[PDB]
């Protein structure tokens, strides 16, 4: 609700403490772009002001409104306050038909007010003593219905064969068939047993997402006292206040925090309207989390591939240049806030592994929920078949081979000496 | 249908599910370490300091999360600063195992601008150890 | 991801403990409605099964999939688990183009596992000793930039003239210009002073939305110890875990819990895709809250008026019949869970008051953020002008007059004897 | 501000409970020494009275004012109250041009009110089981920029080769590149590993200096629960209230307390003005600390050598006679308060080791921050080369050899049978 | 303790997150001002670098060394860490005779990490 | 460039980084113990009670800071009160290792006026132990 004079300031020079926002903005037919753009800014020292409006090429009725916000509008250390100020009221506004917040700029004077991710990519990798390759994961296949004993038996055989992590389903919290505390012991019995056998560090993301903040801290105290490495949290359904609380507890006691993204496609799927995932991934980093589901890249065109490589750089890097081709609309200095490791849901089989090593490199977790479970020999040969294929593709990268072309000839060179991969090569 | 074996099947995290690296494959990895500005360095441990253990947690309260033992191994000499030739690293693998015939050896690398450890992979196993299976582990 | 045989069971009879869901479902061109509908259900004792698919009249490619869920899929007392199971993964599914969850059915075996709203409509009304009319409210007009002293001075003059509640802006949390604890004292000095003058109970919704669960409980301890009646919480930006934690604290210490709905139009605005507000309003009731912004009804057509009357009955009533004309797709027994008072944003002026009394009746709060502030005499005559107009329209209802027709002649009969309303009648 | 009659009492006899102070006092040109000296005392049962004024030989305008203070001016157990009474206001006084407090006398009725150092020299030496030689130390060479993993790897190789302690840099607290809690684990993994290998007790001074008293106690709880022996504290930048709090916690839980002296040369460097280190070292002992950086003696003339031997005796001994040649202006009975071990920053090489054993004897820690790191073979041969040179010089002392003369012939007798020292003999 | 090449960078442009310090700096007789000024900075991503040296008018042997510090050297919310990094070791350095830190610049990315004064002038009043 | 060895390189705190003390060098230290009023005394431990361990901390809460085991060794006889002759101490080293051939031996000293232990240094290693390297430990 602007009068277009005070909230549309194109002659304005943005500050280095300003929060900048980039809205994809569809007006009603007959509303001017400048009046609609100043209304997104309106929602004198505290006004948000639209400072630039660009047409979108190919879309006859879409625009990019750039809105600057003074840093005094915000609470130190609060993603709840940052989302409530920027997207709290504007999407119900009637003069626009659809609105998408595309990117934010978080200025380094406000990045520094947050605690952030408890460890980050570099510290987690030091603590798990796993270097030079991607981490590997597996969701336990039947999401619900197991006993707690039979859950850890599925957790034991997967970590045994070579994987680095196993994963609770995000709707595995505490149900009548498997309560949460019976699960945390059979998981910790299965982690400490698969660890002592392989000699490698093992983990399972124990779901500490809970009904209240007090249940949630009670699960997390339990993982502290078993000494297990990592818990997970649904943060768009638990919320940012519960997430930031858990992420500070995880820093204060050395637990790692996997972050799952349940309910993300309610918010980020549609192109004309919502909040795109790169905003929700910047906000997770500011709130904190050590891992974050970034999605699949296999089975997709190379227009969503460049966008997916854009929000993975916002998660991992320290300084991300402006790049409109990857969907990055601002420049993001992260001011030595630690990186978040992206978790990429790998395909059904092992032949997507040369695609994922070339796209992601080393700093990524890779998950095969039906890759380890669907092996004809079981969980421990299936977990070896991924681990053999992962390390074979990693070696062909360091030797210099192009995994976009020679990636089939590297898997087939490892079907020879390894029977476990060959049984998965046969499917 | 086979069974992956649980008995004497210890592994080291990178390149252990592969057959043991030849001297040409170790030289191919050091070429990757030198092609960017990384610094190769060797480490070693005996059979009792090689893989992970819990034994110092007898002194702890509840601070045991992501603490392990035997994640440090002893450095062999110093990091090869200004290393351009991969055969200079490969001479040190023979020189280390001559001094320590009962010791595992891993080649680690360090980044110069990020000041962190980058890649670390086992390049030698002892013959006197029965902790690992010779690549036919079913 | 269904094979359409196991997850599409049209011969199935639903249970009285089943969670039922109704999805508005747009397929990709070429995907059958039954295969797309069973895939929403698929996401044997734990499977969700699509049991009915209806075409949508007027939409050539939309359908209503009814999916039943067994009660064992869910945690007792957890809205986080209920949303993570139902909408946690399905919206990113590729065979449908858009998906909207329209309604849920919460069965009475799962309504009873929740604590719910701390007081409800009937207990709050007893405690504030306000009967037989709607409650009145006002947001303090400048959202940001006041001092804390000048905030309560705006709070003092509004509660003085006749209003029952004043309101923090939802992005007023704790900022460099007005910290939260300096605000809670000048509010409590302004509430206790406007109370002693009028002899009526007064309140201000002190925003306890915070960055962490520990900050949030620290604000709420502060309102407990000042003895002020009511706090507020942004629950779609603070999350359901923080909300349910606060709502249990509010029950355990007799505070009331106003609930604001920041970020609702990211989720509920678009018709083909998202989660409609009636699901988010059922879920607020299960989580808990004493008041909830239900929106405006004035300035809207009578197709959104019947929908707005539908989700207000889900908030207030105990037993809501199935009614497709009001958007109610199931029958909802609330099993003596207390009602939530809807908060309705009134118009700019006092002439929308005969509309709001006829639409809402007594069990509603009515807010005039620019109705009290925009009076030419100030805040205390402006607050009287609403309070005079509210009680005049209430009296004309009890005397039997039709406020849809004679509502202008009732305001004009009160412009005569009251100078404060006449100064607002003149604008 | 004195009238010179009441505050200059030369006929006064001091008490055994009096706090005595000795001020080096430069007047303005034209101010008498007695009037300037009584003004330092003035700042009847509570007055401080200047009782003696001596000229300084060689300085034409400097004087030594001796001021006595009644014991009732002071709080029991408080170095904050003791400094606030004595040096809290006098240095801004206008009739003097410069002022240096040189020594204090703490009377045994006020020494006994303090808790003091947690263990002392005799108990620490029993607990570490190291006898008959000086302790050895090393700062980890790059102060900032390591990871936490690479920090303990530098900590592991130094303690491995023979050293007794490694040391955090005093500005290593908690920074974005190495948080404090990630550091405390890789240190404790490196201490317990270098301990199990050598069979000797090892430690690292983990910097518990922090931003608030609550952060500071949170670091110290962490060192309690890892069971690591020793923490360190910057006490002139953390302050005496934080130091005395930590020193009581260290007594109550058996941790040792290394004390670093950051910011000391702001206060103690200039000769005409400030507070000399021997006052700040008496005050550290009363507050508490087990070790204290006393400085270098090598590379200095033998007029600062006699002064350095003076404040080391105030740290270690029980009863220190008056000795004007060593800068000791009073007699100090320490009344069985435990000693503080001085930490002496050794030179760049091993040839200063015969100097340090003769100057300090056994009760000293010796630090070689660039002596172990700068060895051409690494950290573990460099740590052996000091440990070999330390024990060789210690043995030549017990055999009776003069280390002021024959100390080069003792190092060269150990370059023969030890290759590690010979590689450092060659540099 | 600088080699004067790495810690005296007059061509350097300071950052908006840099902590800047201004030292009044008296050398020993015979020590150059640039070598003495880089030594205050020395005490590559973590180095403090002297970027400007000015004479003091009227004082024949005093100088103003301007030293920049990267924001990563510091703890969020800690005046103890800020003083320990800047004035913790430099005043005992032997090549200068006297040293005064005159001013600091606290950058707004590090002002925001502190809680600050509880009320301030406007709230107290 | 050499590597300090991690394998079988246990040390005792004082005079262990030196080659083993001769009987003239042990007599030179006892002359230093007798030149002031100190009281020499011998101790001994087996191979399992010689160096430091954590094993009693299984019984603890979080009271483990600066607790170790094997810091006490068993005293051999009694402290030599009024000891003027260093050969009387040196006869007891031969007499102790005859009784205990599998035992380390250290000579400790105690102060009389301060009533505390002053110096303590290993004077004998067993031959049957493979815990130490014979001074060529690289």
């Amino acid at each position: 609700k602007d009068y277009r004079l005070t909230y549309y300031t194109p002659d304005y020079v943005v500050r280095d403490t300003d929060i900048l926002a980039a809205f994809r903005m569809t007006p009603q037919p007959g509303v001017p772009p400048e009046e609609c753009g100043a209304a997104v800014a309106a929602e004198d020292r505290y006004k948000g002001r639209c400072y630039d409006i660009e047409p979108v090429p190919g879309e006859d009725n879409q625009y990019i409104a750039y809105v600057a916000y003074p840093i005094d509008l915000f609470e130190e250390g609060s993603v709840t306050n940052m989302f409530t100020s920027i997207v709290g009221n504007v999407f119900g506004f009637k003069a626009l038909r659809a609105l998408r917040l595309e990117d934010l700029r978080i200025p380094p004077a406000y990045v520094k007010t947050f605690v952030g991710p408890p460890h980050g990519i570099q510290v987690e990798r030091d603590k798990l003593n796993k270097y030079g390759r991607g981490l590997l994961g597996c969701t336990i296949k039947p999401k619900l219905g197991l006993s707690a004993k039979n859950y850890g038996r599925a957790v034991y055989e997967c970590l045994r064969g070579g994987l680095d992590f196993t994963k609770d389903d995000e709707n595995v919290n505490s149900q009548p068939f498997m309560r949460w505390r019976d699960r945390f012991l059979f998981v910790a019995e299965a982690i400490y047993k698969a660890q002592a056998e392989t000699g490698e560090v093992k983990g399972h993301y124990l779901n500490a997402t809970a009904g209240t903040c007090e249940e949630m801290m009670k699960r997390a105290v339990c993982a502290k006292e078993l000494g297990v490495p990592i818990i997970m949290h649904d943060y768009l359904t638990g919320g940012f206040t519960a997430n930031t609380s858990l992420a500070i507890y995880c820093r204060d006691n050395g637990l790692l925090l996997h972050i799952h993204r349940a309910m993300h496609a309610v918010i980020d799927r549609q192109r004309n309207h919502g909040i795109h995932f790169r905003v929700l991934a910047k906000a997770l980093r500011m709130s904190g989390g050590d891992h974050l589901h970034s999605g699949t890249v296999v089975g997709k065109l190379e227009g969503e591939r460049e966008v997916t490589l854009g929000f993975v750089d916002l998660m991992r890097d320290d300084y991300v240049e402006k790049d409109r081709s990857r969907g990055i609309y601002f420049t993001q200095d992260w001011c030595s806030m630690p990186g978040v490791m992206p978790v990429a849901s790998g395909g059904i089989h092992v032949w997507h592994m040369p695609a994922l090593v070339e796209i992601f490199g080393d700093d990524a977790c890779l998950q095969f929920g039906g890759g380890t479970l669907g092996h004809p020999w079981g969980n421990a040969p299936g977990a070896a078949a991924n681990r053999v294929a992962l390390e074979a593709c990693t070696q062909a990268r360091n030797e210099g081979r192009d995994l976009a072309r020679e990636g089939g000839d590297v898997i087939r060179s490892a079907c020879k000496w390894s029977p476990e991969l060959a049984a998965a090569c046969e499917v | 249908m086979m069974v992956w074996t649980p008995v004497n099947n210890k592994m080291f995290e990178t390149f252990s599910y592969l057959p043991p690296l030849s001297d040409e494959q170790i030289a191919a990895q050091v070429d990757y370490i030198v092609a960017n500005g990384w610094i190769p360095c060797l480490e070693f441990a005996e059979s009792d300091k090689a893989y992970v253990s819990n034994e110092s947690a007898i002194r702890f309260g509840s601070v045991s999360c992501l603490y392990y033992d035997n994640r440090y191994w002893t450095m062999w000499k110093l990091p090869m600063f200004g290393c351009r030739d991969p055969m200079q690293v490969l001479r040190e693998i023979v020189a280390c195992t001559k001094a320590f015939p009962d010791a595992y050896v891993r080649l680690v690398a360090f980044d110069n601008q990020k000041q962190v450890q980058i890649m670390g992979f086992l390049v030698q196993r002892p013959k006197s150890a029965r902790d690992w299976q010779p690549a036919n582990k079913r």
